[PDB]
DNA sequence: CAGCACGACGTTGTAAAACGATTGAGACACAC
DNA sequence: GTGTGTCTCAATCGTTTTACAACGTCGTGCTG
């Protein structure tokens, strides 16, 4: 059931509105962000990265939830969390977080799969 | 449905009995998307054409049709104050109707849900 | 029918090590010029292949990805063995069916 | 005759390869 | 001519059985 319901409001809502009034349930998911299901982990990464398209100005401390995606063992949350560090790269200015991009990209050059 | 609807609407002293088997050819349906979709609607949307008997059913719910004759007046000139003339509790012999619309259409509605 | 129980070390064993770069998966790809004695007939070229890195093995046909039931199937209607084929000698081995 | 060796043989408790039931994501449509 | 809505291809998370390796049990071959 904890798994249907992230998997339900990644599409369910359309409108990040949602969070705009409940930064603890944002909070909430923050902390699943380490489960051992490697299907919600994936979830938390599409979420999050649409809280970022529309309430921008999370910029930073939302940033260090998704980097500790991309060293995990499964494909799934390494091929999902790569992709959403693309749109963050244009849409943030800061050169000092932008060098963070490239040294966890290039970091995983190679990799078992 | 047309002649299913009015039969609904007319004679409730089986008005059961035709909904006892109006969802079991519904087991018998098209079981996939590209027969499932039938006659177009007004809004350009696509449906299956069975469906809207359920709806047409309670479409009847056998609605009201003797709205006037039941007061001995129509509207007063004063009702701020009191209402002259016409009977407040005669007015409130709608609801004795409407239970016969409400009570009995969610008992409609629950058979089949 | 071989390196079928195999374990970590033995999936691992089959690779490559050496100074060039840690190797992940390793693949062996055959080209068969049948006529009819395989049964899909309508290929005139067969091609098989079973890639397999440090934890993932999948066999395939022309470039269609099945299990290994099906293969197995495959090479079932077609006229081989799925056991030790006496087809097939190994090194040193040739004193195999004569004293069994 | 009888005692030792020893080597194949049949159960038995396992760990791992594999198996089926879930999801999301590209390529055919149309039909105004 | 552009959005449509339906059809077909890939990972992953419990089960399952199934190969495998340890352990008594016999039976033939000897040597004293």
């Amino acid at each position: 059931l904890r798994t249907k319901c992230l998997r339900i409001i990644n599409q369910m809502k359309t409108i990040p509105s949602i969070l705009r009034t409940h930064p603890e349930v944002l909070a909430q998911i923050i902390s699943k962000s380490n489960d051992q299901s490697a299907i919600v982990r994936d979830t938390v990464l599409d979420l999050l990265g649409t809280y970022i398209m529309a309430y921008r100005e999370t910029i930073p401390q939302i940033y260090g939830c998704i980097i500790s995606g991309i060293s995990d063992p499964s494909t799934i949350v390494r091929k999902r969390a790569i992709k959403q560090l693309c749109e963050v790269y244009e849409a943030t200015e800061d050169l000092n977080i932008r060098v963070d991009i490239a040294s966890k990209l290039l970091t995983r050059s190679n990799d078992e799969e | 449905f047309q002649t299913l609807q009015y039969l609904f609407r007319l004679y409730p002293y089986q008005r059961d009995f035709i909904i006892e088997e109006s969802l079991t050819n519904f087991s018998h349906l098209p079981t996939a998307r590209s027969v499932s979709r039938t006659y177009r609607l007004s809004n350009g949307k696509s449906i299956q054409y069975y469906s809207t008997l359920f709806v047409r059913l309670i479409q009847s719910c056998s609605i009201q049709n003797l709205f006037d004759s039941e007061i001995v007046q129509s509207e007063s000139k004063s009702t701020e104050a009191l209402h002259s003339g016409n009977l407040t509790e005669h007015l409130k012999t709608v609801e004795s109707i409407l239970s016969k619309s409400r009570h009995e259409e969610y008992r409609i509605a629950n058979h089949i849900v | 029918d071989a390196y079928t129980h195999l374990s970590r070390e033995e999936r691992q064993a089959l690779l490559h090590e050496g100074p060039g770069a840690t190797v992940m998966s390793a693949y062996v790809e055959v080209t068969f010029a049948n006529a009819d004695n395989r049964f899909p007939t309508g290929k005139s070229e067969v091609v098989l292949r079973r890639t397999i890195g440090l934890k993932k093995d999948e066999y395939s046909l022309d470039k269609k990805t099945v299990s290994k039931t099906e293969v197995i199937n495959l090479l079932e209607s077609a006229g081989f063995s799925r056991s030790n084929p006496y087809y097939i000698v190994p090194q040193g081995r040739v004193t195999s069916l004569t004293n069994a």
